[PDB]
RNA sequence: CCGAUAACGAACGAGACUCUGGCAUGCUAACUAGUUACGCGACCCCCGAGCGGUCGGCGUCCCCCAACUUCUUAGAGGGACAAGUGGCGUUCAGCCACCCGAGAUUGAGCAAUAACAGGUCUGUGAUGCCCUUAGAUGUCCGGGGCUGCACGCGCGCUACACUGACUGGCUCAGCGUGUGCCUACCCUACGCCGGCAGGCGCGGGUAACCCGUUGAACCCCAUUCGUGAUGGGGAUCGGGGAUUGCAAUUAUUCCCCAUGAACGAGGAAUUCCCAGUAAGUGCGGGUCAUAAGCUUGCGUUGAUUAAGUCCCUGCCCUUUGUACACACCGCC
């Protein structure tokens, strides 16, 4: 029995609240006591670009933007069983990352 | 020498007058003969039902 | 009862003329302890007439640039500016204010379309909102510019300007613009 | 070009898509540049749904 | 208005004439006291809080920017 | 001003007044959400101002023979 | 010991949550009292709720007010609302709705802005000028 | 009937620590006192012949508040405008061997204390001198 | 050649050894977030890495 | 805030070769002398004992005298070496205050220093030019026609 | 849009949509966010007080040795639609006022047809023809130039001060970035040395974790100054001290001490702007080894005036005139 931390990194919020609401009942179906789905703060990524390939123009600019959504999910569970909560739910656009318990 | 100065309620504002818009229309009465009415041209944001200040009278209007 | 700057009340204050009494603000309901408040005065065609004379004033006299969002440094220059009032004369100097701006609001104006070698045209009627608009801004213009390399201070030549114009003596900078007006719309009439 | 893309138009509408617009441009015979677009159907330009019902290329 | 130049450590003719006419009147302010007789300007802020030692001037505001005085209590 | 109703919610509202005109009334809350079970409107900005006219034909044809 | 509820009050970003106990008159901000509070300027704006509602509206509470964010000016008109909203709030949980009522329609009256915020953040600065509305000067030849 | 350097005036709390500082010569005065400048976002090297015992006093009191900070927090609680002469002003940070001295001297008067952490924290010596000073200003604020 | 001076200055800091990661070019780099590409190429891959316009 | 005005409270001074204004406080009054600014002025008189609010038309010439002996030579006075004008001479090695027209006696000579080398630097100093790396193009048309 | 109707049924655009701002004491939850309770540990009045006051001091995930989600974060829904009331209207589409409410028009993003000899071949291993190809217009290295100045013009920054400079004290932000495939160059706490720029040690942070509770500036409070080209203004200029780098002179930037120029609010013109807007005021990001008077974002203090008009400058639709169609910069 440990206590793990799984890190659920997206650039899509419907992708991620389908991955995150799995690992949640997921692991309530094989009871345990699991803290809920931690939001942090999204993290927007601004490039802006001239828009222009020349120099000519009445000078307008181009905002790009990435928000960036990341959830985590603590548990109270051994090594073993956690695998094959972890290895059903891929949904390319999530990055589920693992951490270690004890740190 | 002067007239006294006459004051006077508003009834209906008839539109904007004036080359860029700026005066109003207002057919004041006088509040001392109310049957008797003129239409004048004020500047300046109006709200009816106000009171004027005029100084003089017996002065104009064109009707819009 | 309210007491403004923690030491002015309100309820004896009279006005002079009947066409202002609905523009110029200090009676009975809103008349408020501080010249600041946030104010939302602009989002309505005359919501700024019930905005209160005091607030009306101090919103003015932050104008050249130099000092323009600078609103606390000109809540006490009208502070300082009623004491002033209060020693020189030995009267609530919301008397005094509201007898400035009967005093200094112009009753004539001139504008319309065609040539205008010196003015303008057509002699055209004031509203009584303009001249409480104009009359503010002839007071807070008389104090500006007393006061722009002279050795008195800004709340000297603010009362200095109002106690002169409510008085009545084309000795001020706004009956001296007051009586500009009304000359020249008399000319051409 | 103009038989061609006729072929690639009425092969677009026959495959089930809702409408479609090719445009070919550049020096289309002669020397001076012009443009041939063939729009039929219905074309959506503006707002969000330029994002998932219209792909381009 | 040409120039100013005038008074540092006031002359005794000004200075009897400082601490007898400046008490008796209503509105005493550096700004308003400076420009009346001939006092630069600091001299103002010093010889009028001085007059606080004697007593015969009454303190209204004392604020940074302004110092506003008056004569004293008469009744 | 300025909020003119367009023909999307115009005409998509005399197809719920002549089809659906026994399951509705003179309440924008209620015709609001009879409205979203009788039709897929994609957003929700759209459903209520459909209904907001739908609301408004029923305080009107309650009067007159209105189209209808 | 439970009669405490907690409520908040913003201008601009700042928000200022207050807290009203069981007690005895108490009221400052931050642990520095009604008076000692900054720029006193503005200090009728922030003890405002307490002289024309009176004392002993006041006289069973324990207001503590900690406020986060915003400016000099936006921090006074943020606990203005934070200590009038709190004893509004607390007046509808633990005493009759008559009494509210009559207090609400003081705070309301005089001043609305007392117990709801103004919905103005800030615009949005455009690649135009230098501001959301202005614009860079522009020259014709 | 406290009283704490809370709820009383922070302005007159401090020019009343700095004359405790004052009268109780053991504070250590560095010997350029006098030739400094204090943080060069800012010439003309102050109007006090002993700016260094309000400067302790500010300090010793900003200590009291929050706690473990070093010596460069106490270079960016006094900075300032730098005046750039013709280019646009900026916040530019205040002087690093004038806030050392300031806590180096007070480690010696046994006020401040460095922590498990950085920075300095009030010894519990230290709050006993400010919060008794602080009944003497509200003593006065009566009178 | 020869070795000792056929690309002996050195190409450290400085825009002369920074280049476009699509086209090889050294002007208008975004190296902001480890892009290091031009400010056209860009433009043109701005979707496919995954920014969106949105306001 | 005096008893009345001094006695001998003179009008105007005479120091080195310029005459201060007597009016001025002394912190700024002794700073009409060249090479004497406002920030070394208020460090050599906390080298004298005096107080700064006194003008300086009161200052009496037994501490006159000791304003015009800190100056002439500040670093035997423990006035620290970073605060000079002169610091190292190019013809000396001396750290020195300058303060009179030896200071416009060093500006002169070290003008000609770099002519008589002919350096890049004094040859925009012979011709009426900018000398710190200035843009000449579209600044500096006030000093010439 | 309502209607009218030799037209009928449609299509793009407008709107919808998207993101964002405002509202939820209701929901989902939070040792990488907290808040109250309570326990110790410091101080202060005390005669002793006390369910006293202060605390960004400590602790409640070595398994309870306490619960909650208002504040913080971001998910899912709600919420506002001219719906209610009065007035005018063909009583149509609608408009104005008003109540209740967080709000009765928040800002942007996308954006049709037809064009243009508009800009870009110096963004491209996008490219046609042409030119040049070994004494090369390929490429590299060393030095110089792009910055040179009688002058004209455009965008700016700092100013002409007392509604201010100066000094000291006091006191609040929000966006956001941070160790890099090649690639060397990261944000930095704290301790000591130096007056300052900076140096030497020890750490934390691949980040709601550390810088950081981002102790930002204007503002506020107190002093000095006093109408003087003044303690306004800081251009020009000499000497010195460091940092980046292979290299700083034609001065990279920064610090120190001196030098103290015009400039007293601006001629004819003319440019932006109507609400958290103008303007003041600082902070990030881009460029960056070194670096912002630029730009792109962010907060902060916060108005005057106006809710109109077609007079000027233009734009859209209709009727009309035309010798115009290279389309009034026309033709003649
Ligand atoms: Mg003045
Ligand atoms: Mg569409
Ligand atoms: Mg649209
Ligand atoms: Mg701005
Ligand atoms: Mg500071
Ligand atoms: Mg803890
Ligand atoms: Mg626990
Ligand atoms: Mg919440
Ligand atoms: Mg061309
Ligand atoms: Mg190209
Ligand atoms: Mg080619
Ligand atoms: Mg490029
Ligand atoms: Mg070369
Ligand atoms: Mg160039
Ligand atoms: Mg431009
Ligand atoms: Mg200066
Ligand atoms: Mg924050
Ligand atoms: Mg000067
Ligand atoms: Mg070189
Ligand atoms: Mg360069
Ligand atoms: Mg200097
Ligand atoms: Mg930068
Ligand atoms: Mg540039
Ligand atoms: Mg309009
Ligand atoms: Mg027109
Ligand atoms: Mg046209
Ligand atoms: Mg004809
Ligand atoms: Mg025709
Ligand atoms: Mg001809
Ligand atoms: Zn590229």
């Amino acid at each position: 029995i440990h206590r793990i931390r799984i890190t659920l990194t997206s650039r899509n919020v419907k992708s991620l609240e389908k991955v995150c609401a799995d690992l949640i009942r997921g692991a309530k179906e094989k009871n345990l006591k699991v803290k809920g789905p931690v939001r942090m703060p999204t993290k927007t990524l601004r490039i802006t670009t001239r828009k222009t390939p020349c120099g000519e123009g009445s000078k307008t600019w181009d905002r790009f933007q990435m928000r960036i959504h990341k959830r985590l999910i603590d548990l109270h569970s051994p090594s073993e069983i956690v695998k094959q909560i972890t290895s059903i739910s891929i949904e390319p656009g999530v990055e589920v990352e693992v951490t270690i318990a004890d740190a | 020498r002067v007239q006294p100065i006459k004051l006077a309620r508003v009834t209906k504002v008839l539109g904007r007058t004036g080359s860029q818009g700026q005066c109003t229309q207002v057919r004041v009465e006088f509040m001392d003969d109310t049957s008797r009415s003129i239409i004048r041209n004020v500047k300046g944001p109006v709200r009816e039902g106000d009171v004027l200040t005029l100084l003089e009278s017996e002065r104009e209007a064109r009707r819009l | 009862d309210i007491k403004l700057f923690g030491k002015w009340s309100t309820d004896d204050v009279q006005i002079n003329d009947i066409s202002l009494q609905d523009y110029i603000a200090v009676k009975e309901k809103y008349a408020k302890y501080l010249p600041h408040s946030a104010g939302r005065y602009a989002a309505k065609r005359f919501r700024k007439a019930q905005c209160p004379i005091v607030e009306r004033l101090t919103n003015s006299m932050m104008m050249h640039g130099r000092n323009n969002g600078k609103k606390l440094m000109t809540v006490r220059i009208v502070k300082h500016a009623f004491e002033i009032i209060h020693l020189l004369t030995g009267e609530n100097p919301l008397q005094v204010l509201v007898n400035a701006i009967i005093n200094s609001g112009p009753r004539e104006d001139s504008t319309r379309i065609g040539r205008a070698g010196t003015v303008r045209r057509q002699a055209v009627d004031v509203s009584p909102l303009r001249r409480v608009n104009q009359a503010i801004w002839l007071l807070c213009t008389g104090a500006r510019e007393a006061a722009f390399r002279n050795i008195k201070t800004i709340a000297e030549c603010l009362a200095d300007e109002l106690i002169n114009a409510a008085k009545g003596s084309s000795n001020s900078y706004a009956i001296k613009k007051k009586d500009e007006l009304e000359r020249v719309a008399k000319s051409n009439r | 070009v103009r038989r061609a893309c006729y072929g690639v138009l009425r092969f677009i509408m026959e495959s089930g898509a809702k409408g479609c617009e090719v445009v070919v441009s550049g020096k289309l015979r002669g020397q001076r540049a012009k443009s041939m677009k063939f729009v039929d159907g219905l074309m959506i330009h503006s707002g969000d749904p330029v994002n998932y019902y219209v792909d381009t290329a | 208005r040409d120039k100013l130049n005038n008074l540092v450590l006031f002359d005794k003719a000004t200075y009897d004439k400082l601490c007898k006419e400046v008490p008796n009147y209503k509105l005493i302010t550096p700004a308003v006291v400076s420009e009346r007789l001939k006092i630069r300007g600091s001299l103002a802020r010093a010889a009028l809080q001085e007059l606080l030692s004697k007593g015969l001037i009454k303190l209204v505001s004392k604020h940074r920017a302004q110092v506003i005085y008056t004569r004293n209590t008469k009744g | 001003m300025g909020r003119v109703r367009t023909k999307t919610v115009k005409k998509a509202a005399r197809v719920i007044i002549e089809k659906y005109y026994t399951r509705l009334g003179n309440d924008f809350h209620t015709n609001k959400r009879v409205c979203e079970e009788i039709a897929i409107i994609p957003s929700k900005k759209l459903r209520n101002k459909i209904a907001g006219y739908v609301t408004h034909l029923m305080k009107r044809i309650q009067r007159g023979p209105v189209r209808g | 010991p439970l009669q405490s509820v907690q409520v908040f009050g913003r201008k601009k970003t700042a928000t200022a949550v207050a807290h009203c106990k069981r007690g005895n008159g108490l009221i400052k901000v931050n642990g520095r009292p009604l008076e000692m509070i900054e720029p006193r300027t503005l200090q009728y704006k922030l003890l405002e709720p307490v002289l024309l509602l009176g004392k002993e509206r006041f006289a069973g509470v324990d207001i503590r007010v900690r406020v986060k964010g915003g400016g000099h000016v936006a921090q006074i008109y943020a606990i203005r609302q934070s200590i009038s909203k709190a004893l509004v709030a607390y007046y509808q949980k633990y005493v009759d709705e008559a009494s509210k009522k009559e207090i609400k329609d003081i705070l309301i009256q005089y001043d609305r802005t007392l117990l709801v915020a103004d919905p103005r953040r800030c615009e949005s600065k455009k690649f135009g000028g230098p501001g959301a509305r202005a614009r860079y000067q522009k020259s014709y030849r | 009937p406290g009283v704490t350097v809370k709820d009383v005036n922070q302005q007159e709390f401090v020019r009343a620590l700095a004359a405790f500082l004052k009268k109780s010569g053991k504070l250590k005065v560095p010997e350029w006192v006098d030739t400094v400048k204090l943080a060069k976002h800012k010439e003309l090297a102050p109007y006090d012949e002993n700016w260094f015992y309000t400067r302790a006093a500010s300090t010793a009191r900003h200590l009291y508040l929050r706690g473990g900070a070093g010596v460069g927090s106490m270079t960016k609680i006094y900075g300032g405008r730098q005046r750039n002469g013709v280019m646009p002003s900026h916040f530019s940070r205040g002087s690093k061997s004038v806030a050392r001295r300031v806590l180096q001297a007070l480690e010696g008067l046994k006020m401040v204390e460095k922590d498990q952490d950085g920075g300095r924290k009030l010894t519990p010596q230290g709050q006993r001198d400010l919060d008794r000073i602080a009944g003497q200003v509200a003593a006065a604020n009566k009178k | 050649g020869h070795q000792q001076l056929y690309w002996s200055h050195p190409r450290k800091f400085g825009q002369g050894s920074r280049s476009c990661r699509v086209c090889s070019n050294r002007h208008g780099l975004i190296r902001k977030y480890g892009l290091n590409m031009c400010r056209q190429c860009f433009r043109q891959y701005a979707k496919d890495i995954g920014f969106i316009k949105l306001d | 805030m005096s008893l009345v005005i001094p006695e001998k409270f003179q009008h105007i001074l005479r120091v080195l070769n310029t005459n201060i204004d007597g009016r001025r406080k002394i912190a700024f009054a002794i700073t009409a002398i060249k090479g004497v600014g406002r920030r070394y002025a208020h460090v050599v008189l906390r080298k004298a004992d005096i107080d700064l609010t006194k003008r300086a038309g009161e200052l009496t010439e037994d501490e006159v005298e000791r304003v015009i002996t800190i100056m002439q030579n500040p670093r035997q006075y423990k006035i620290p070496d970073w605060f000079l004008n002169r610091q190292k001479d190019v013809k000396d090695g001396k750290y020195s205050q300058v303060l009179a027209n030896g200071l416009d006696n060093k500006l002169r000579e070290d003008l000609e220093r770099l002519k008589k080398i002919r350096a890049h630097r004094g040859l925009r100093h012979f011709w009426g030019l900018r000398v710190r790396g200035q843009h000449t193009k579209t600044t500096g048309r006030r000093g010439r026609t």
